[PDB]
């Protein structure tokens, strides 16, 4: 298992492997990857997912307002401006949380991507136990990351663009499965912008 | 630990010693291991001495609360399947209390045994602690019915002594108490073994006694 | 797989007169082999001819200090006297039996002086057997210090005998025997304080011990 | 296991005279006291004595093998050994089994000799089960009681005495520690080693 | 709470002239592995008082959690400057909490200290109180400040100077041999210079990037992080 | 238990506690850590003290009978490989933690050698429960090519701070000093009622005259 | 398990045990005969333990003392055979142990009557009288109030008698049968009792 | 550890049991009476095991049975009477163990005289004849060998009498003392035996 | 503990941290880094030096023949042409005997590095238990060199001049003690060359 995460200039990228969709779509505007045990990880997912559709219905405001293959889709925003979609801190946040309540049992490292109107691209990492911790470079998880760690810090720049993110993303994600000998599969990854999200995969 | 009762023609006679250790080591050597349950009721100490103490008070509170409830003297047969009750409710627990309930009630003398794991048992001669053994090898060798009072309380004595003289958890001082009708009434409060075994074996200082 | 119970050491010592009582204690807190501060007072003032010492968990006996502090100010308030040492006792047994199967890890030593002008010192155990002695030690120090005042006091063995005692002799035989087990013992303390309690309330003083 | 069979040594000095003192009990399974003659210190050479505290069979096991090496090494010599020499024998004789070792911790007292006529040293040391060697020069003490002899010989040692001050001491300090331990006692002797002569006694200790 | 996974190094505390200062590494390690260099240690719960950490991360930030809506709440109900509350308070809740865990037997893996002015008669800060957004120093007598150390097992005391992890070796040594009394802020800053350099040459744990924290009549004041000089 | 190492100008410097422990009680207040293995070696140790005495008899005997057969100065090199293997053959279960200083014809210099086996030589170094303050202090002075008086306040420096903070540790300072030619011991460095006649009671008592 | 009791006293020694061959739940037999072994001269050895273990061991002994005194035509002393004894139980212990309590006694010329207790790790040491097994706990006591310096054979039994009873009445395992072995006067008798 | 025996005929109910009172390796008393428990009417409850759960678990279902007599102001059958003992014991067993060991003996107009054996599993069962204890297994081939249909009181008492023998001449602990309760005749008898 | 061995164009490169010196001088032409326990890796290191010492003498033939700071030092090869210099294949292969009887108990891994005239410059790897492997581009070992892996399949480069491999492996030893937590100090270096070997210490 290899999860990294990238923040580029307007915008964030995340890729993982496929061995054992490691990537969830919370919301329109916000994505988790999930490393560790399977069962935990997919029903602290669920959990999370009702507890976002709960706070993006509540937030909701009363009046009007605002007077090899590399397959792709993309998704445009429905909700302009972020009027009521939820904070990627909250959600964090709440997962933070339900992680700690029940760190006896609970045993899995997740990543949180997603826009904001308030803070922009963020990118936060929710480790063993409930600890979280907001990075603004870069974030890894998984046996795979392991390997990929210091050759990263060596090619990652402060402000890049789209296509030198997704070329150091995919390059990393090959390099893990090349290592790594638990991780393989197809790489899948997704771009999340300001005013789309967009996702695709390699086979290479 | 050594604790001994015995009913003779006059009531009955308890006996103890005194000494109290943490393992190796002995924290108090003048403690009571005799309670006033009631105005005719006694009970020993054996094991856990918290445990016995306090559930012992707290049997004591409950006699006291039915004494006055229903105006008549409680019974030790009473006393000792109350305490065996509250003693088995705690099963499995840890608690190493072993008690002697002795007294004198409307029906006579009684005299019953009480442990940890609810075991009451009912006779004439009874004696729990580490020197339990020796103290029951010497009351049986010599011990009888109908002897006047002076020679019960020797036989106690002497029987605690011994049982302190080949005993290290059991030594100090030797309490020993009587009940009759009305009461109790303690015959020797505290004795240091010291002279007790050098005027009962070693009469003469001179030399070790071997043994 | 965390074991909660830590020794925290120390020593705590307690000396009875015709008409006075003495009671001694270290002042430092420690750990398995290294020392937290060189302060940390044991005695604990329960009432104005009564007090209490403990050794052990640190936060433990501040918990069961505080704890009878506020079970007697609750009696005070609700009964409009100061309950006697004897009641003090009682209470302090049923508190420690309270928690019978998570004992408290503190050994107690309460002192004070009855009604009737007597120096009384109970010393209990971690789960609340307890019994009144004319002379007692807790903590570290209690095997090295205890046959020194049973000698002191009790003088068994002895034909000569003097029990020609009064407050001084009493006060420097205490000092003696706290310096003797702070030169024979690692976890006893540096600084020590004396509570000294007489008919005309109570005092306090201070004496500095070895640093090692 | 050193439960099994407690005991308890002590010695002191003074001026131009030494004493030992030893518990004479011999119990068994800790709470039960099986004999009340079973000494401790064994006299092995005129100015030599060795105190064993431990498991009996062991204390025996090793004052038979310290009495053959000193027989032997005082034959071959024609000369009475050295407090010195024993003592180094003696720890190299514990360590010699480190691995599945004797379970006794002995104390070594007596006389160092110092010729030019001739003059006498109180000598005293305590040992480990593997013979860890420490000299002290002043009191000294072992066994399962050794944190009250400890405690009171502290209280009491009044560095050089008389012979009659350093007997009244270390027999009040040995009754003294004796009386608080329950798997030690049952009467305890003394000996008061001194060039001219030498004393043994038995206290009226307490018997129970 | 079954055990430290992402742990802290270690945290300096003493109080000086015009204060408190307090001093910790910028890292958390993930056991061998020191996965984030950039983690702010030291929280805030007023002004006028600090929460140190050193141990596992969650249960620190559950109790800054904690602690920070303590002092919401006790704002929310906040009428005179002398109603909030003193370092002492806070250190004795910190305390109880812990003792609760204990008996509970699901400790916090943690080491806690918090330091804090516990008197309001030398600035007015705490009239007009500012969660959000943000002259001369006035000496403060020794008498006025509070530091005090929470362990585990809810062992708690107070001090001049509080160290917590591996800094109980290395800088309570170098502080109880050279600390010295109404120290000005540049020694006091050497001093702990030179223990957080003692513990980074002989600390696999520890790091070189630095975030110091002063509690003064001002209020609370996040220096800069910086590099040990070395 | 504290001790610490240190390498001078053509020099070493050695220091050490004078406290043993027996548990949670001091046995002797003035014992004696420092050992001498030749005329320009010495070693200092913490462990089992049995384990520490003899093997540091068996080096010195082993590297005075080498220098006599051979007629060569002792090299300090020699003594490391001799500890490293003897150690080692006994799988590290002989813990004795040992710091080595010498001034060998390669000049002066200082071995830390571990209960496994393993040997590494370093400019100073401190062992002991005290251990970690000492080498603290150590490290916050410790300068290269000193003199021998800065040495020696350096070395108490660390003992002397060593007592002061660790329990396990106490008593008096010894220092050595180690010269290619002769050495120091300064052992003391720093250094920072009576009963009536026949109170005692007594029921035996013989007299025997020694010839 | 196995009771064994011992009296001596001027110029008098007992030796008590009861007669059992515990298998399991059953007695193989009610009158055991591998408790006592006599060596040749005034010498007796009593055994407790499992079976086999003090056949083994009483064999030994005996029959390596017998080699001795035939070897060197004279009697073991007492005190030597017990210190061999100890040795040996020593030596076993250290490498195979032999769970088995001793109770050596005899009589010589030189130190008169004597008896020597051994436990199972050979802490042997000189008695005037003692006991070995469970029942132990209830006879020593007895015998401290009852023995008197200028004792007699007679009175040395009548204890034994005491012992007996207080065996039967109150120890768990309800011991019966006894056999007695009494050296006195240069002779060596061998009684059956039965309580 | 405490020997049960029941040996039930056509018109004739004997049961057998050890009167001791073990507390580690001494006897309380010799003359225990914690181990039966009369029923109101025909009924008895013999019990073995550890003194405190048999005192417990007999005084519990006794005084149930007789607030069932007297409620429903009638005679409990004996079978009822066994299969509420066997189901209160099974539910202990699941939440609070009971280690004891029972005999149900009873008369009924229906059903004439029973027996009912139980383990402390409450592997209850009806049988002619049973035992308890490790005294069991020295007896109960005795009970299959003499007995036989059409017996008579006296024939049960002479096997109950060589079965209290072969326990004292064979059985680990001899024991000696023990009480028969013979119901027979509409009449429950008490009687007092020593071998 | 991070150990690195690197294969350049006529000569060999092997570098090291300083925490807990872990390169070993076996032979003038061959050098021995060690990872694990330090008493197991001690004393087999002095029993191969023992070996080589043993070797090299015997194989010696009878007549005549063949009429931050960078502090560095160099050793010019006493034996020109190799004639008695034993090969470096030779030594690893004892060493791994040896390590393999003893796999029970030894617990250590070991890097050789070397020049031999038979086949010019070395890399063996001796792994845990008695595993041989030879290595053409580079071998890694130690906590430390886990993180770095990929960092160095993706630099390295057929043919590497001197200060190209230099340069490598210095960057590779201070990432690996940039992100293990178990390495540090100095870094070590050591570069065997057919001539003479030169060693030098880097302090950043």
């Amino acid at each position: 298992t290899t999860i990294i995460g990238i923040i580029y200039d307007n915008g964030v990228m995340l890729a993982c492997d496929s061995r054992t969709r490691k990537i969830n779509r919370i919301n329109e505007n916000l994505y988790v990857c999930r490393s560790g045990a399977s069962a935990h990880s997919q029903k602290i997912i669920e959990i999370i997912k009702h507890y976002c559709v709960s706070m993006k219905n509540e937030n909701r405001k009363k009046g009007r307002f605002h007077e090899n293959l590399v397959t792709k889709n993309k998704y445009f925003y429905e909700d302009k401006f972020n009027d009521y979609n939820p904070l990627v801190e909250n959600v964090a946040h709440i997962t933070k949380k339900i992680i700690y309540t029940n760190n006896n049992f609970l045993s899995c490292a997740l990543i949180f991507g997603g826009y904001d109107k308030i803070k922009k691209q963020q990118l936060y990492a929710v480790n063993l136990n409930g600890s979280i911790i907001e990075k603004h470079d870069f974030a890894v998880s998984g046996s795979g990351s392991i390997y990929i760690q210091s050759y990263l810090q060596d090619k990652y720049k402060k402000f890049m663009t789209k296509k030198e993110c997704f070329n150091l993303i995919l390059n990393c994600v090959k390099y893990a499965m090349h290592n790594d000998n638990s991780s393989g599969g197809l790489i899948r990854i997704v771009n999340i912008t300001k005013s789309f999200v967009e996702e695709f995969t390699v086979v290479n | 630990t050594t604790t001994l009762a015995f009913k003779f023609k006059d009531g009955i006679i308890v006996a103890v010693d005194s000494r109290a250790s943490m393992g190796s080591f002995i924290s108090s050597q003048n403690v009571e291991k005799i309670i006033e349950i009631n105005k005719n009721i006694l009970g020993t100490m054996a094991g856990g001495a918290a445990d016995c103490l306090y559930w012992e008070k707290y049997l004591g509170k409950i006699i006291k609360i039915y004494e006055l409830r229903n105006n008549e003297k409680i019974s030790v047969r009473a006393a000792s399947t109350i305490l065996s009750n509250i003693l088995y409710q705690y099963k499995g627990y840890g608690l190493c209390c072993g008690i002697i309930l002795s007294g004198y009630d409307h029906t006579g003398f009684n005299m019953f045994y009480v442990d940890d794991s609810g075991k009451k048992v009912e006779g004439n001669l009874f004696s729990c602690g580490s020197g339990s053994t020796y103290a029951y090898s010497i009351l049986d060798s010599a011990y009888d019915y109908n002897l006047n009072l002076d020679q019960a309380v020797e036989l106690a004595r002497n029987a605690i002594y011994h049982a302190t003289f080949r005993d290290g958890g059991s030594g100090g001082k030797v309490r020993v108490f009587h009940i009759h009708k009305n009461g109790y009434d303690k015959i020797i409060e505290g004795e240091d073994v010291f002279d007790l075994h050098y005027h009962y074996t070693n009469p003469e200082q001179k030399d070790q006694y071997v043994m | 797989r965390w074991y909660p119970y830590i020794d925290n050491g120390g020593t705590v010592i307690g000396l009875t007169g015709k008409d006075y009582v003495i009671l001694a204690a270290d002042t430092r807190l420690s750990l398995s082999y290294s020392i937290y501060t060189r302060f940390c007072p044991k005695i604990s003032k329960l009432t104005d001819k009564c007090i209490i010492g403990s050794s052990g968990m640190q936060s433990d006996i501040k918990t069961l200090h505080s704890l009878l502090q506020k079970k007697i100010q609750l009696f005070v308030l609700e009964h409009s006297h100061y309950p006697d040492i004897h009641v003090i006792a009682r209470l302090l047994c049923v508190i420690l039996y309270s928690r019978r199967f998570f004992p408290y890890y503190a050994f107690n030593i309460l002192a004070g002086v009855d009604e009737n002008n007597k120096g009384v010192l109970y010393n209990y155990d971690s789960v609340g057997s307890y019994c009144e002695a004319t002379h007692s030690c807790v903590g570290s120090g209690s095997q090295l210090i205890l046959p020194i005042l049973d000698n002191r006091v009790e003088q068994k063995n002895q034909l000569i005998k003097n029990t020609n005692f009064n407050l001084g002799d009493d006060i420097n035989f205490v000092k003696d025997a706290i310096t003797s087990a702070t030169e024979r013992d690692i976890y006893t303390g540096d600084k020590t304080l004396i509570y000294v309690i007489d008919k005309m309330g109570i005092n306090v003083n201070t004496l500095d011990l070895k640093q090692d | 296991i050193y439960n099994y069979n407690g005991g308890c040594v002590l010695g002191m000095s003074g001026s131009n005279c030494v004493a030992i003192a030893c518990d004479l009990r011999l119990g068994a399974n800790t709470f039960t006291t099986v004999s009340t003659k079973f000494s401790k210190i064994f006299k092995m050479n005129n100015n030599v004595y060795v105190g064993l505290s431990g498991l009996a069979t062991d204390i025996q096991t090793l004052y038979e093998i310290l009495r053959y090496r000193v027989n032997l090494y005082e034959v071959r010599q024609d000369a009475e050994m050295d407090v010195e020499c024993f003592a180094n024998m003696l720890s190299s004789i514990l360590y010699s089994n480190r691995f599945s070792p004797y379970f006794v911790n002995p104390i070594v007292v007596g006389f160092k000799l110092k010729h030019y006529k001739v003059n006498y040293e109180p000598y005293l040391t305590a040992y480990d089960l593997i013979g860890a060697k420490c000299e002290t020069r002043d009191f000294v003490v072992n066994g399962v009681t050794s944190e009250q002899l400890f405690g009171m010989c502290e209280s009491l040692y009044v560095k050089d005495q008389d012979e009659n001050g350093l007997f009244e001491t270390i027999s009040q300090c040995l009754l003294s520690a004796l009386d608080r331990d329950c798997i030690s006692g049952w009467g305890a002797e003394v000996l008061v080693l001194t060039p001219e002569k030498i004393i043994k006694k038995k206290l009226k200790a307490r018997m129970d | 709470t079954l055990g430290p996974v992402v742990t802290g190094t270690s945290v300096i505390a003493i109080k000086y002239k015009h204060g408190i200062m307090i001093a910790a590494d910028r890292k958390a390690s993930y056991g061998s592995y020191a996965k984030f260099q950039n983690v702010e240690r030291i929280f805030k719960i007023n002004n006028k008082t600090v929460m140190g950490f050193s141990g596992e991360l969650a249960d620190a930030q559950y109790l800054h959690e904690l602690l920070t809506r303590k002092n919401i709440n006790n704002l929310s109900e906040k009428k005179r400057k002398e109603d909030m509350y003193t370092p002492q308070h806070y250190h004795s809740y910190v305390s109880r909490v812990f003792y609760v865990r204990k008996n509970r037997i699901d400790p916090l893996f943690n080491n806690i200290i918090i330091a804090g002015i516990n008197s309001q008669k030398y600035d007015n800060n705490d009239d007009n109180v500012l969660l959000y957004t943000n002259e001369e120093y006035k000496e403060i007598h020794k008498d006025d400040l509070y530091i005090g150390f929470v362990d585990m097992h809810g062992t708690n005391f107070c001090d001049d100077y509080i160290t917590t992890g591996y800094a109980r070796y290395f800088a309570l040594t170098l502080l109880r041999d050279h600390y010295k009394d109404n120290m000005t802020e540049e020694e006091a800053r050497i001093l702990i210079n030179e223990c957080l350099r003692i513990l980074y040459f002989r600390d696999a744990t520890s790091s070189n990037f630095i975030q110091i924290v002063k509690v003064t009549s001002k209020g609370v004041e996040y220096e800069e992080p910086y590099i040990l000089p070395c | 238990t504290t001790i610490c190492g240190l390498v001078c100008q053509n020099a070493v410097i050695l220091g050490a506690d004078t406290r043993a422990t027996e548990g949670p009680i001091v046995a002797d207040k003035n014992c004696s850590k420092l050992h001498y293995i030749s005329k320009n070696i010495w070693c200092a140790g913490a462990g089992v003290a049995g384990d520490l005495e003899h093997t540091t008899l068996w080096l010195q005997h082993n590297v005075e009978l080498h220098r006599l057969n051979t007629n060569t100065q002792p090299r300090v090199s020699m003594c490391v490989s001799r500890l490293t293997q003897e150690l080692f053959k006994y799988q590290g279960y002989k813990v004795c933690a040992i710091v080595l200083g010498g001034v060998d014809v390669n000049g002066p210099q200082l071995y830390g050698i571990h209960p496994h086996g393993s040997s590494c030589l370093l400019p100073f170094t401190a062992l002991g429960s005290g251990s970690l303050n000492a080498m603290a202090v150590l490290e916050a002075k410790y300068r290269d090519n000193m003199t021998i008086e800065e040495g020696k306040n350096l070395v108490c420096e660390a003992i002397c701070a060593g007592i002061f903070n660790d329990l396990g540790s106490g008593g008096n300072v010894d220092i050595c000093v180690i010269t290619k030619d002769s050495y120091q011991h300064i052992r003391p460095y720093k250094e920072p009622t009576i009963y009536p006649k026949g109170t005692t009671p007594i029921l035996s008592e013989k007299i025997e005259y020694i010839k | 398990m196995d009771t064994l009791i011992g009296l001596r006293g001027n110029n008098f020694v007992v030796l008590a045990a009861d007669t059992y061959s515990i298998n399991s739940i059953i007695k193989l037999k009610n009158d055991d005969n591998t408790k006592f072994y006599d060596i040749h001269g005034n010498k007796c050895l009593l055994l407790g333990g499992s079976i086999g273990d003090r056949l083994q061991f009483g064999e030994f002994i005996r029959k390596n003392v017998h080699l001795y005194q035939y070897q060197n035509n004279t009697d073991m002393f007492v005190k030597s055979f017990a210190f061999f004894t100890r040795k040996n139980l020593a030596y076993y212990l250290r490498r195979n142990p032999f769970e088995v309590n001793c109770l050596i006694a005899g009589y010589d010329k030189k130190d008169g009557y004597q008896l020597y207790w051994c436990d199972y790790l050979s802490n042997m040491d000189s008695v005037n009288k003692g006991a070995h097994g469970y029942g132990a706990y209830l006879v020593s006591a007895i015998l401290d109030k009852y023995y008197h310096e200028n004792l007699t054979v007679d009175e040395a039994l009548d204890i034994f008698k005491l012992c007996f009873e207080e065996l039967k009445k109150r120890f768990l395992l309800t011991q019966i049968n006894y056999e007695l072995r009494i050296m006195y006067d240069n002779k060596v008798e061998t009684q059956y009792v039965t309580v």
